[PDB]
Formats: structure tokens, C-alpha cells, sequence
């Protein structure tokens, strides 16, 4: 399915455990994915380190269970890791995205108006930035007059940034121009753990 | 005269030359890791520690000059890879070929051919 | 050295048929083993075809088999997947890869691998309007919207721009398109100075459209 998440800091001993059976191999290999490439591979043969493969990386099976230790966590070790079975399975376990843990920081909240170019294409969108907050756990809502909105709007967060490990976070709401000038106030409410109490962005339709 | 081992499978597997024809038919090593390839799962499933390096004593016999005949696996080496890999090949069901038979290698201490065990 | 080249992928309705190309260069196609490993978006790898090298043994996923098939050409060296009757499950990116025998058992090389989208969506150019100025910092950006399928690639002031600049993952909306917003951070003293224009890309449907951000 959708990969697994852990929170840990630089320092930190990561053992990821891939289940099995004992009808299995150990002919398992390691896997490590960074967001927009392949796969590199860092452990065959459940225990063998491949070439270039820092040493803090190691790999052990005990009964149906194949373990990868991280040591000592380094900033380039936090990425997805996959086990992968052998011969005759090959299939691989859920992945296990190692995130970076950080001190909380409160998201800088935007809103943006539809443009008058999409107003005469016959369709209304409003926009939402969260930028650069920590924890990735957010709320963002929308309300037109006031009505709570559900169903009509769409999230996105990009990854933890690579200098800040931040996310971000964009929230578009989109009605018909007819519905879009029905109706006053556009806020979208956003709730998070670096904010004592929720944040509004708000504007009026002109 | 003997050639040194050049299947890839059978690098570090205990001896350091080998003569063709193999024990297989095959009358290279090029053509013998081809054919090798077949078993290369079960190399990797484990179902016996040893079977690599039985199976390189067929397809990669060891050679060392003085001796005049190819040396294989003992009897007691083959019979043990064919019992505990067969559970997993049953459900294949591809079985041991009888180019495999396990009866035509010597027996440890038998009185007309030599064998070898693993390190 | 060893180096695979996915070629193939694109657009396909429900029930259609793909062909995915793996172009090896460093070693010989023939009696190679070589894996299929597709990944849909946001999710894990998933295994769906291998071969061990020779014509036999070439083993399926149960949620291919049956529809997905394996082939070679030696001459032009490339292992070839041929796809039939696809569904939206099968969107994800195919890589194809090299399975290293003795003594590593294991996945040593990747392609970069190739996007297969199977939907009832037809190709269609992205509108791209303005998120306009208005902390110190302003925040602006593009919204990049309805366009099929994935993907599109957002610069700013024609690649100048880098500083600050945060493009969103896609999101699939229940139209069946695609839709995403690029935004950047910038001084408020450089509004009424600076120029700020995103370039939007969309290759499948040849969409480059250049959108002015002002206040």
C-alpha cells in the first residue's frame, strides 16, 4: 500500500523490519528511493552490504523476519526503504518513508482570489498556501459565508524540504462563477499544532 | 591440462582449475555456465547449503593435473541437496534431471572413484 | 557501465493496449534476468514481471497475469512488456531492471523508468492563471489547471528564479484531470520592480504557455 512513516532525528538507530515467512529466502535485498528517482539498491542477501554503501547501513534475518539497521541516522538516509524477496516471490514489503524530525514551526498563511482570467472561462478558484510549518499534520478548511465547504476543494504538500525540513501545503477551492457570485466571504481556516489558535485568511468577493 | 575456473557461479567455490568436457557433455565453460543457469534458483532459494558447490563439481570439476579423472561431489553430498531442495521443487514440480541422479557419484571411500566435500 | 532506457509509456483508455520498451546497453539481453517493477503514484513498489533469462521461467504477479506479456529482440537488445486490457489500477510508473545472479540476487541497476496513465481522460492543455501578489515576503504563484495526464514542469522567470519556490505535487480531481499550483515567496519591496513570470510546460498535449504575475 502507501508507505509507512517514522519520525526520527540525526543520531538516531533505525531498525526496519520486513515480515516474511521462514519459507522464504535469504536472498532479500534493500532498497532506497528518494522522491523523483529510481530505486538504489543497499543490502542483497539479507545481510551482504553492496559497494559504496556507508557501513552505518547492515542487515540481519532472524526466523521469517529481515531487518535493516541504520546506526547512526545521517541527513541523506532519510528516503523510502523497501525490502524485496527472492526467488520465487520477488515481491516487496511496504515501504518505509524515515522523515526528519524538527522543532514545530507555524505555517505562513495566504489566500488568493480567482483571477479575472478564470472568472470569464466560467469557473472560480481560491487558493491556500501553508508554507514552511512542522509537524506535516494540518487542517485545512474552507468556509464561504461562513458554511463549513466539503467535497469542492483539493491538498497537496510537497515534501520535507531539503534545507528546513518544512512542508508545505497548497488548498485549491473551486465553484462555478454562478456559485462564485452568490456569496460574500472566502476563508479558508487553518488549524495547526505550531499555532495557539486557529488561523483565518479571508477576503470578499470585490 | 587444466583451465582456470571461469563460470561465474563457481568463483570462490574451493578449487582453482578445471578441465572440459564436464561431466555434463558440455566441451567449454562459456556453453557450461549456460546450462548451469537452469539450477541458478535453486542456488539462491537455499534449500541446501552445499548445492552450489555440488553442482559446480559437476559443471566445473575440479582439476589439478596429477589427479587423471574429474572429481565430483561425494554421494553423500548430492542425495542430501536432492532431499531438502525437493519439497520446493515438488511445487514446480521440475525435477531433479537424471543428468542430476545422484546414484552415479561415488561414494565417500569407495573402491573406484574419488570424491569431494565442502569446506 | 550497465544502463536500461524505458521507452513506451503514455496515455491509454481502459481496456487498451501498451508496449513498454527496455533498451540494455552493457550486457546482453539474452540469458539476463530482467524485472518489471511499477510504482503508482504515492505508493510502494510493486513487483509484476521477470524472466530469468532464458525463454522459460518467465513469471507474472497475479494482478498482471493473464493481460501482461514479456518478449525480447536480441538484435536490437530490449526486452519488450506488452500490456493488455488495462485498467486505472495500472497507472504507475514502469521501471524495468537488471536482477544481478550470484552472488547478489538482487536489483542492481533501474531505468528511470516510464509513466503509464490508463484512463477514460483524454489529452487536454493546461490553463494557467495567476495567484497574484498582495511578512515582509509576498507570496505569488501560478495555478496550472485541468490538464491531462501528468506531467507538466513549472520554472520562474525562465529558470532565474529558484530561491523560495515551491511546486505542489499534482492532484487528481474527480473530473479525471490534473491539476497544480507553483508558488514562490519573494520581497514585498520588489513588487512594483521586479518581474515575475512562471513558464509552464505541458509536453503531452506541446502546451508552453509563459503567465505574468503582477499585483
Amino acid at each position: 500500500q502507501s508507505p509507512s512513516s517514522l519520525s526520527a532525528s540525526v543520531g538516531d538507530r533505525v531498525t526496519i523490519t520486513c515480515r516474511a515467512s521462514q519459507s522464504v529466502s535469504s536472498a532479500v535485498a534493500w532498497y532506497q528511493q528518494k522522491p523523483g528517482k529510481a530505486p538504489k539498491l543497499l543490502i542483497y542477501s539479507a545481510s551482504s552490504l553492496y559497494s559504496g554503501v556507508p557501513s552505518r547501513f547492515s542487515g540481519s534475518r532472524s526466523g521469517t523476519d529481515f531487518t535493516l539497521t541504520i546506526s547512526s541516522l545521517q541527513p541523506e538516509d532519510f528516503a523510502t526503504y523497501y525490502c524485496q524477496q527472492g526467488w520465487p516471490f520477488f515481491t516487496f514489503g511496504q515501504g518505509t518513508k524515515v522523515e526528519i524530525k524538527r522543532t514545530v514551526a507555524a505555517p505562513s498563511v495566504f489566500i488568493f482570489p480567482p483571477s479575472d482570467s478564470q472568472l470569464k472561462s466560467g469557473t472560480a478558484s481560491v487558493v491556500c498556501l501553508l508554507n514552511n510549518f512542522y509537524p506535516r499534520e494540518a487542517k485545512v478548511q474552507w468556509k464561504v459565508d461562513n458554511a463549513l465547504q466539503s467535497g469542492n476543494s483539493q491538498e497537496s504538500v510537497t515534501e520535507q524540504d531539503s534545507k528546513d525540513s518544512t512542508y508545505s501545503l497548497s488548498s485549491t477551492l473551486t465553484l462555478s462563477k454562478a456559485d462564485y457570485e452568490k456569496h460574500k466571504v472566502y476563508a479558508c481556516e487553518v488549524t495547526h499544532q505550531g499555532l495557539s489558535s486557529p488561523v483565518t485568511k479571508s477576503f470578499n468577493r470585490g | 591440462k587444466c583451465q582456470p575456473i571461469e563460470i561465474p557461479m563457481c568463483k570462490d567455490i574451493g578449487y582453482q582449475m578445471t578441465r572440459m568436457p564436464n561431466l555434463m557433455g558440455h566441451e567449454n565453460q562459456r556453453e557450461a555456465a549456460i546450462q548451469l543457469h537452469e539450477f541458478a534458483p535453486l542456488v539462491e532459494y537455499g534449500c541446501h547449503g552445499h548445492l552450489r558447490f555440488f553442482l559446480c563439481s559437476l559443471y566445473a570439476p575440479m582439476c589439478t593435473e596429477q589427479v587423471s579423472t574429474p572429481i565430483p561431489a561425494c554421494r553423500v553430498m548430492c542425495e542430501q541437496a536432492r532431499l531438502k531442495c525437493s519439497p520446493i521443487m515438488e511445487q514446480f514440480n521440475f525435477k531433479w534431471p537424471d543428468s542430476l541422479d545422484c546414484r552415479k557419484l561415488p561414494n565417500k571411500n569407495d573402491p573406484n572413484y574419488l570424491c569431494m566435500e565442502a569446506p | 557501465e550497465v544502463q536500461l532506457v524505458e521507452s513506451g509509456g503514455g496515455l491509454v483508455q481502459p481496456g487498451g493496449s501498451l508496449r513498454l520498451s527496455c533498451a540494455a546497453s552493457g550486457f546482453p539481453i539474452r540469458g539476463s534476468s530482467i524485472h518489471w517493477v511499477r510504482q503508482a503514484p504515492g505508493k510502494g513498489l510493486e513487483w509484476v514481471a521477470a524472466t530469468y533469462g532464458w525463454p522459460g521461467s518467465i513469471t507474472y504477479a497475479d494482478s498482471v497475469k493473464g493481460r501482461f506479456t514479456i518478449s525480447a529482440d536480441t538484435s536490437k537488445n530490449t526486452a519488450y512488456l506488452q500490456m493488455n486490457s488495462l485498467r486505472a489500477e495500472d497507472t504507475a510508473v514502469y521501471y524495468c531492471a537488471r536482477r544481478h545472479t550470484y552472488p547478489l540476487w538482487a536489483l542492481d541497476y533501474w531505468g528511470q523508468g516510464t509513466l503509464v496513465t490508463v484512463s477514460s481522460a483524454s489529452t487536454k492543455g493546461p490553463s494557467v492563471f495567476p495567484l497574484a501578489p498582495s511578512g515582509g515576503t509576498a507570496a505569488l504563484g501560478c495555478l496550472v489547471k485541468d490538464y491531462f495526464p501528468e506531467p507538466v514542469t513549472v520554472s520562474w522567470n525562465s529558470g532565474a528564479l529558484t530561491s523560495g519556490v515551491h511546486t505542489f505535487p499534482a492532484v487528481l480531481q474527480s473530473s479525471g484531470l490534473y491539476s497544480l499550483s507553483s508558488v514562490v515567496t519573494v520581497p514585498s519591496s520588489s513588487l512594483g520592480t521586479q518581474t515575475y513570470i512562471c513558464n509552464v510546460n505541458h509536453k503531452p498535449s506541446n502546451t508552453k504557455v509563459d503567465k505574468k504575475v503582477e499585483p
